[PDB]
C-alpha cells in the first residue's frame, strides 16, 4: 500500500502510551541513559577502531620516510671529492 | 631548496580564540609603513579611510591624507592636475608598472601586501621570524651579491635588503626603536589589513556561542518532550489461544 | 642619546644568548661546527651545512618563543 | 517548584494563542536589548585597553 | 467540512510530500542528511545571489570585485564565507548521504539510486566552476591542469578543449561562460532533486533493519519535523564555527594573489571535497587511462545493485561486510591525505595500492565475502 488505512494486515495487537504533558522529557538520564550508550559503544568498538589505528600508522610512517629521504646522506662526497 | 623552515608559532596578543587586536600597536604600526615600506611595497585596497574607527581619528585621518599629493582627472584644456589628496583616495603606488618596479629593485617585484598575511603560509609568524632573520651566508653556499641569505625565504636567497634596524624612526608613541618591536608592530598592521573583520567577526562568535549554548538544550527538550509518547510506549500480544 | 647601543639594547640579542646553553641548543652547535670544518678542509667537495643550520635555528626559536614577549611592553 | 507561578503565568498569557504571541514579542525585545548588552560589556572586559572605544579619549578633542 | 488540505491542489502536493506520508519510526539519525542537503542547496544559492550583486566576471576585476565585497560593501565577509564554507559543508552531507545507501542497502532502490548519481556529478560541476570564479592564482592553474586532461580523447579531445576555453588559453572569455553556468546549474539540480524524491514517494523510505516497515509507519510531521529542526540547528552551529572563529583553516592559501599565467605554483592541488579522485589519475602510468580510470570509479557506484549478492538488504546483520566497508572508508581517507601531497616515491607507491585496493575491494571482496556470509547461515 502507499496510504494510511491500506499499508498492511495486523491482529492481535495491543499498544499503550502516554500523554507528552503526563511524563518527564528526561527519566533515567543517568541511571539507564548513561550505561546504554557504553553498550553500544563497546559493541561497535572493534570492528571499527582497528582500521583507523592502521590508518594511523602508514600516515606516520609514510610521513616520516618522507623526511629521511631529504635528510643529507654520510655517502655524499664520503671520497673527499 | 631542501623542506622550507617552519617559523614557531609565536604568542600573539590576539591569537586568542576570543582575543582582540591591539589597537595602538595597529597605530605605531601603520606609522611604520608610511617610512620604509611604502618606499617599495604597495597596498592597493587600502583606503586613508578604514583608520577613523580604528587607531586614527577623523581630523588626524584628514590631516594624513592631505600630506600626499594625488593625480586628478582632466581640467578645461584636458590637461591632469595633482590634487592636495582626501580621505577617498587610496595609497599613492610607488611604481607605475610592474616593469619599472622590477627595474628599480634588481629583478624582483615586491608583492602588494594587502593580503600577504592570508597569502604565505605561517601568517604573520612566517613575516616576523622573516624580518628577525638574516644570518651570514654558510659555509659552502655563495649568491649573487644583489641576493641575500635568509633561511625562512623558501629559495634561501631573497632580493630584499634587511629593511628594519634599531633607530630607524622614532614613534610619537616614545616607546623604543627596537627592532624586534618594530617588526611586531607592522605585523600587528599587516593581520588588521589582511582581515579587518577581525574584531567584529569574534564578537559575533562569541553572542553566537552563548545563543547555541541556550538553544541547543532547549529544543533537544522539545524533540524529547514530542517523543516521549513513543520512547515508553509498551506493546503487547494477545492472540485469540 | 646617552648611549647608541645600550639605550638601543634588543631584548631578542640577550634572550639569544641566554638560550644557548641548552644541551640541545650546544649540543647541534658543534656537529654544526664540525660540518663546517669539513668543506673547509676539502677542496671539491659541494657540500654545505645548511641542513646543519636549520637544526640549531629551530631548536634555538622554539625556546625563544616563551620567553621573549614577557620582557617587552 | 513555583508551582503557582506557572500556573497563573498558564491561566493569564498562555491559555489563548494571541496572547502567547503577544508575551513571545516583548520578551524578545527585552531579550535583545538586555542580551546585547550583556555580551558586550563581556566582550569589553577580555579587551580592555585595546579598543579603540578605549583609548579614543587620548585623541578626541585633544 | 473536511479539511482543506486533502481539496485544494496546491495543498494535495504538500500534504502528500511533507505533512502525512508513512515514514518508519526508527529510522536513526542518518536519515536526516537527506533534508539537511537540500536546506544547504537553499543557503548556497541565496548566499551566492547577493554575492552576484557584486561580481563582476572578467580577467581584470574579477580579484578586484571580491576584494570590494570583503572590505567595502556591507556584510559582504560574512556573506563570502558563508558560501565559501557552505560549499564544504555540502559535500560532507553529500558523502554521508551516499554512505548511508552503501551502509543499509538503499541502493535497491534502483530509480532513486540512479538518479542520486546524476545529482553528484552535476554537483561536482558546479562546484568546480565556482572555484574559478574568485580567479586566484590557484583557480587559474586549477582549471587550467583539470582541462588540459581533455587532449587524452582519441581524436577530438583537442578539438573539444579550444572550444570549451574559447580561445588557444584560459582568459576571460572562460571566466564569464564559467559564471553563466555556475548560476544556471544548480537550479537544474533543484528541479533533479524534485525527481528524485518522486520516485522515492512511490515506495516509501528504507530503514536500518532492512525489513519493510509497513506495520510501524508514523505521520511525518510531528515527530520529524522537529527532529529535522534538531539536525538543522546543529547544522548550522557547524556551518557558524567554521565561519565565525577559524575561516580559511578548510581553504588552500596561496588563491589571495592575483592569477599570474607565466608562474606555476610550485604544489598545484585540488580542493579537499576532489583529492580522492585527483591521486587516482596521478598514479596511473597512462595520461589517457588516468581518466578512464576516473571515470569506470565513479560509475562503480552504478554497479553496485548488480554486485550485490547477499540476500539480506542492511548490512548490520553482517559483520564481515561492516569490517570491509570501514577498510574502504580507510582507504578513501588515505586517497584524500596523499592528494595534499607532493609526487615521491613513497606517496606514489601508496597512492598506487591505495588505487587498486580501492578497485579490487568493490568488485571482488565484497561480493565473494557476502556468498560466504550466505553459506554460512544455510540459506
Ligand atoms: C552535538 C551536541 C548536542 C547533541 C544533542 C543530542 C544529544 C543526544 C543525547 O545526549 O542522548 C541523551 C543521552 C542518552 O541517550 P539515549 O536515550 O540512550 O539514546 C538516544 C541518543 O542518545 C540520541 O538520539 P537522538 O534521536 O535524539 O539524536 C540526537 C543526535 C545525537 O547525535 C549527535 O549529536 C550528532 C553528532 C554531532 C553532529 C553535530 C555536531 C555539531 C557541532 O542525533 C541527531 O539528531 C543528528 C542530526 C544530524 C546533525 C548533523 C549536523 C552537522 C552536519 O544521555 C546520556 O545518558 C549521556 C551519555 C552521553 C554519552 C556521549 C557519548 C559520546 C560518544
Ligand atoms: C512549484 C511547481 C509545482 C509544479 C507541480 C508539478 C507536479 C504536478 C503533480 O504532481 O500532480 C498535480 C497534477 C494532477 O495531480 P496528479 O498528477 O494526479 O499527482 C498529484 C499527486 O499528489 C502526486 O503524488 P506525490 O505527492 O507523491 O508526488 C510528489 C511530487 C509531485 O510531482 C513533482 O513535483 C515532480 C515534478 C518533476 C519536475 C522536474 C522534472 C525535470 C527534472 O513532488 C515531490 O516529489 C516532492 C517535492 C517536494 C517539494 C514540494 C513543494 C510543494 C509546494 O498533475 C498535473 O497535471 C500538473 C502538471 C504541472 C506541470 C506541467 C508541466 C508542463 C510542461
Ligand atoms: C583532480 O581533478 C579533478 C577534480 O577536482 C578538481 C574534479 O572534481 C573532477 C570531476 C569533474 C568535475 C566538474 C567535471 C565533470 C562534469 C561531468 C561528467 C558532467 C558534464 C556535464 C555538465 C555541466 C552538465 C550536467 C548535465 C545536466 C543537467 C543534464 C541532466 C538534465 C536533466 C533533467 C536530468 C534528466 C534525466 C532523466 C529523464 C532520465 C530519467 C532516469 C534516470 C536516472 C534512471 C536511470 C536509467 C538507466 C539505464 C540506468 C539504470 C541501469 C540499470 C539496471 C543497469 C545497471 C547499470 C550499470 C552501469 C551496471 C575530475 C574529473 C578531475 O579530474
Ligand atoms: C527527512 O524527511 C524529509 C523528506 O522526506 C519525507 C523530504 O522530502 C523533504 C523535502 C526535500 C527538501 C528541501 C530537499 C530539497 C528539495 C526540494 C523540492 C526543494 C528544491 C529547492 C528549490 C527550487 C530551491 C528553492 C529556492 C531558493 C534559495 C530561493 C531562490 C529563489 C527565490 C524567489 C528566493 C527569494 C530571493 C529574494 C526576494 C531576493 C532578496 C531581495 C529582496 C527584498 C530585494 C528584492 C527586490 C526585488 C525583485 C525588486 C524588483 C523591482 C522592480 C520591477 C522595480 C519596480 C519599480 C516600479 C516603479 C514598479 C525534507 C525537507 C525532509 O526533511
Ligand atoms: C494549447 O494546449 C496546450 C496546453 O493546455 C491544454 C498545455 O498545457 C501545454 C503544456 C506545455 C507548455 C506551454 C510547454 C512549456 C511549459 C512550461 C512551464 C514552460 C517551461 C520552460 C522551461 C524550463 C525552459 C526550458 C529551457 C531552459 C532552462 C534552457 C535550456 C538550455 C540549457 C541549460 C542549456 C543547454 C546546453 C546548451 C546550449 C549547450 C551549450 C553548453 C555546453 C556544452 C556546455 C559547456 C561546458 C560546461 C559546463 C563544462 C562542464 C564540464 C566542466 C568544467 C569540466 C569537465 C571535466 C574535464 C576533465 C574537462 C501545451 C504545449 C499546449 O499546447
Ligand atoms: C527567515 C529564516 C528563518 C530561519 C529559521 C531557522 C530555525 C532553526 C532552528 C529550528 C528550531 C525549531 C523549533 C522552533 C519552535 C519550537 C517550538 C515550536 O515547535 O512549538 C510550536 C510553536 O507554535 C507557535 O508557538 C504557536 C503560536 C504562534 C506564535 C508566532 C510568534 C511569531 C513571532 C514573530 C512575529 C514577527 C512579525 C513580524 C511582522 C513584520 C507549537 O507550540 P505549542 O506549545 O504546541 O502551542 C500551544 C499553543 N498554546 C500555548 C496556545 C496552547
Ligand atoms: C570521500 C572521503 C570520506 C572520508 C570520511 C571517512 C569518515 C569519517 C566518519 C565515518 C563515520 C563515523 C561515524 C560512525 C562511527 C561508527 O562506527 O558507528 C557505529 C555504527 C554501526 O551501527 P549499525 O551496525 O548500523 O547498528 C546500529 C544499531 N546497533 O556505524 C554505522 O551505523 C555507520 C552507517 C553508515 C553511515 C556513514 C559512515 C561514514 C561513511 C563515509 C564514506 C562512505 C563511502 C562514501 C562513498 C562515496 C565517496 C565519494
Ligand atoms: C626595496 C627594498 C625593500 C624593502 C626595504 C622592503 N621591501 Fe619587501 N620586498 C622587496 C623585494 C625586492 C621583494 C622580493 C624579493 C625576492 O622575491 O627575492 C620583497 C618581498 C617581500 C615579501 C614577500 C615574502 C615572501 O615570502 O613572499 C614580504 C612579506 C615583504 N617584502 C614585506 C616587507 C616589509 C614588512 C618591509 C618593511 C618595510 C619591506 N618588505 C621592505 C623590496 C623591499
Ligand atoms: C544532491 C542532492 C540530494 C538531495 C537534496 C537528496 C535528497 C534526499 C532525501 C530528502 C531523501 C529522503 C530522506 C533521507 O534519505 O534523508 C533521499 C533519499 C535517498 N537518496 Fe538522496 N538526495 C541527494 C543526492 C543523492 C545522491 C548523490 C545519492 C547517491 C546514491 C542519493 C541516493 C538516495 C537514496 C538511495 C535514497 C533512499 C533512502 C531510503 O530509501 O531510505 N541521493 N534523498
Ligand atoms: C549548490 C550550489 C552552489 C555551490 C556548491 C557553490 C559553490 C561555490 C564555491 C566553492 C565557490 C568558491 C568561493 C571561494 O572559493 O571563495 C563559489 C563562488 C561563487 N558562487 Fe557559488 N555555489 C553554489 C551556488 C551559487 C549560486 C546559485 C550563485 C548565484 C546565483 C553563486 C554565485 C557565486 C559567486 C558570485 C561566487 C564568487 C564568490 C567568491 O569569489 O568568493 N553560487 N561557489
Amino acid at each position: 500500500g502507499r496510504e494510511f488505512g491500506n499499508l498492511t494486515r495486523m491482529r492481535h495487537v495491543i499498544s499503550y502510551s502516554l500523554s507528552p504533558f503526563e511524563q518527564r522529557a528526561y527519566p533515567h538520564v543517568f541511571t539507564k541513559g548513561i550505561p546504554n550508550v557504553l553498550r553500544r559503544i563497546r559493541e561497535s568498538f572493534f570492528r571499527v577502531v582497528p582500521q583507523f589505528v592502521v590508518f594511523y600508522l602508514i600516515y606516520t610512517w609514510g610521513t616520516e620516510e618522507f623526511e629521511r629521504s631529504k635528510r643529507k646522506n654520510p655517502a655524499a662526497y664520503e671520497n673527499d671529492k | 631548496s631542501d623542506l622550507e623552515l617552519h617559523p614557531p608559532s609565536y604568542p600573539w596578543s590576539h591569537r586568542g580564540l576570543l582575543s582582540s587586536l591591539d589597537h595602538t600597536s595597529i597605530r605605531r604600526g601603520f606609522q611604520v609603513y608610511k617610512q620604509v615600506c611604502a618606499s617599495c611595497h604597495s597596498m592597493d585596497f587600502v583606503a586613508y579611510r578604514h583608520l577613523v574607527g580604528v587607531c586614527y581619528t577623523e581630523d588626524e585621518a584628514k590631516e594624513l591624507a592631505a600630506e600626499v599629493e594625488v593625480q586628478d582627472g582632466p581640467n578645461e584644456d584636458g590637461e591632469m592636475f595633482m590634487r592636495p589628496g582626501k580621505l577617498f583616495d587610496y595609497f599613492p603606488k610607488p611604481y607605475p608598472n610592474s616593469e619599472a618596479a622590477r627595474a628599480a629593485n634588481n629583478g624582483a617585484l615586491p608583492p602588494d601586501l594587502s593580503y600577504i598575511v592570508r597569502a604565505r603560509h605561517g601568517g604573520e609568524d612566517y613575516v616576523f621570524s622573516l624580518l628577525t632573520g638574516y644570518c651570514e651566508p654558510p659555509t659552502g653556499v655563495s649568491l649573487r651579491e644583489g641576493l641575500y641569505f635568509n633561511p625562512y625565504f623558501p629559495g634561501q636567497a631573497i632580493a630584499m635588503a634587511p629593511p628594519i634596524y634599531t633607530d630607524v624612526l622614532e614613534f610619537d608613541d616614545g616607546t623604543p626603536a627596537t627592532m624586534s618591536q618594530i617588526a611586531k608592530d607592522v605585523c600587528t598592521f599587516l593581520r588588521w589589513a589582511s582581515e579587518p573583520e577581525h574584531d567584529h567577526r569574534k564578537r559575533m562568535g562569541l553572542k553566537m556561542l552563548m545563543m547555541m549554548a541556550l538553544l541547543v538544550p532547549l529544543v533537544y527538550t522539545i524533540k524529547r518532550h514530542k517523543w516521549s509518547v513513543l520512547k515508553s510506549r509498551k506493546l503487547a500480544y494477545r492472540p485469540p489461544k | 642619546e646617552e648611549e647608541e647601543e645600550e639605550e638601543l639594547v634588543d631584548p631578542l640579542t640577550t634572550v639569544r644568548e641566554q638560550c644557548e646553553q641548552l644541551e640541545k641548543c650546544v649540543k647541534a652547535r658543534e656537529r654544526l661546527e664540525l660540518c663546517d670544518e669539513r668543506v673547509s678542509s676539502r677542496s671539491h667537495t659541494e657540500e654545505d651545512c645548511t641542513e646543519e643550520l636549520f637544526d640549531f635555528l629551530h631548536a634555538r626559536d622554539h625556546c625563544v618563543a616563551h620567553k621573549l614577549f614577557n620582557n617587552l611592553k | 517548584a513555583a508551582a503557582t507561578l506557572t500556573s497563573k503565568l498558564y491561566s493569564l498569557l498562555f491559555r489563548r494563542t494571541s496572547t502567547f504571541a503577544l508575551t513571545i514579542i516583548v520578551g524578545v525585545m527585552f531579550f535583545e536589548r538586555a542580551f546585547d548588552q550583556g555580551a558586550d560589556a563581556i566582550y569589553d572586559h577580555i579587551n580592555e585597553g585595546k579598543l579603540w572605544k578605549h583609548i579614543k579619549h587620548k585623541y578626541e578633542n585633544k | 467540512m473536511t479539511p482543506m488540505r486533502k481539496t485544494n491542489p496546491l495543498m494535495k502536493l504538500i500534504n502528500h510530500s511533507f505533512i502525512d506520508l508513512p515514514t518508519p519510526s526508527n529510522i536513526s539519525a542518518w536519515w536526516n542528511f537527506g533534508s539537511l542537503l537540500g536546506a544547504c542547496l537553499i543557503l548556497q544559492i541565496t548566499t551566492g545571489l547577493f554575492l552576484a550583486m557584486h561580481y563582476s566576471p572578467d580577467a581584470s576585476t574579477a580579484f578586484s570585485s571580491i576584494a570590494h565585497i570583503t572590505r567595502d560593501v556591507n556584510y559582504g565577509w560574512i556573506i563570502r564565507y558563508l558560501h565559501a564554507n557552505g560549499a564544504s559543508m555540502f559535500f560532507i552531507c553529500l558523502f554521508l548521504h551516499i554512505g548511508r545507501g552503501l551502509y543499509y542497502g538503499s541502493f535497491l532502490y534502483s530509480e532513486t539510486w540512479n538518479i542520486g548519481i546524476i545529482l553528484l556529478l552535476a554537483t561536482m560541476a558546479t562546484a568546480f566552476m565556482g572555484y574559478v570564479l574568485p580567479w586566484g592564482q590557484m583557480s587559474f592553474w586549477g582549471a587550467t591542469v583539470i582541462t588540459n586532461l581533455l587532449s587524452a580523447i582519441p581524436y577530438i579531445g583537442t578539438d573539444l578543449v579550444q572550444w570549451i576555453w574559447g580561445g588557444y588559453s584560459v582568459d576571460s572569455p572562460t571566466l564569464t561562460r564559467f559564471f553563466t553556468f555556475h548560476f544556471i546549474l544548480p537550479f537544474i539540480i533543484a528541479a533533479l532533486a524534485t525527481l528524485h524524491l518522486l520516485f522515492l514517494h512511490e515506495t516509501g523510505s528504507n530503514n536500518p533493519l532492512g525489513i519493510t516497515s509497513h506495520s510501524d509507519k508514523i505521520t511525518f510531521h510531528p515527530y520529524y519535523t522537529i527532529k529535522d529542526a534538531l539536525g538543522l540547528l546543529l547544522f548550522l552551529l557547524s556551518l557558524m564555527t567554521l565561519t565565525l572563529f577559524s575561516p580559511d583553516l578548510l581553504g588552500d592559501p596561496d588563491n589571495y594573489t592575483l592569477a599570474n599565467p607565466l608562474n606555476t605554483p610550485p604544489h598545484i592541488k585540488p580542493e579537499w571535497y576532489f583529492l580522492f579522485a585527483y591521486t587516482i589519475l596521478r598514479s596511473v602510468p597512462n595520461k589517457l587511462g588516468g581518466v578512464l580510470a576516473l571515470l569506470l570509479s565513479i560509475l562503480i557506484l552504478a554497479m553496485i545493485p548488480i554486485l550485490h549478492m547477499s540476500k539480506q538488504q542492511s548490512m548490520m546483520f553482517r559483520p564481515l561486510s561492516q569490517s570491509l566497508y570501514w577498510l574502504l572508508a580507510a582507504d578513501l581517507l588515505i586517497l584524500t591525505w596523499i592528494g595534499g601531497q607532493p609526487v615521491s616515491y613513497p606517496f606514489t607507491i601508496i597512492g598506487q595500492v591505495a588505487s587498486v585496493l580501492y578497485f579490487t575491494t568493490i568488485l571482488i571482496l565484497m561480493p565473494t565475502i557476502s556468498l560466504i556470509e550466505n553459506k554460512m547461515l544455510k540459506w
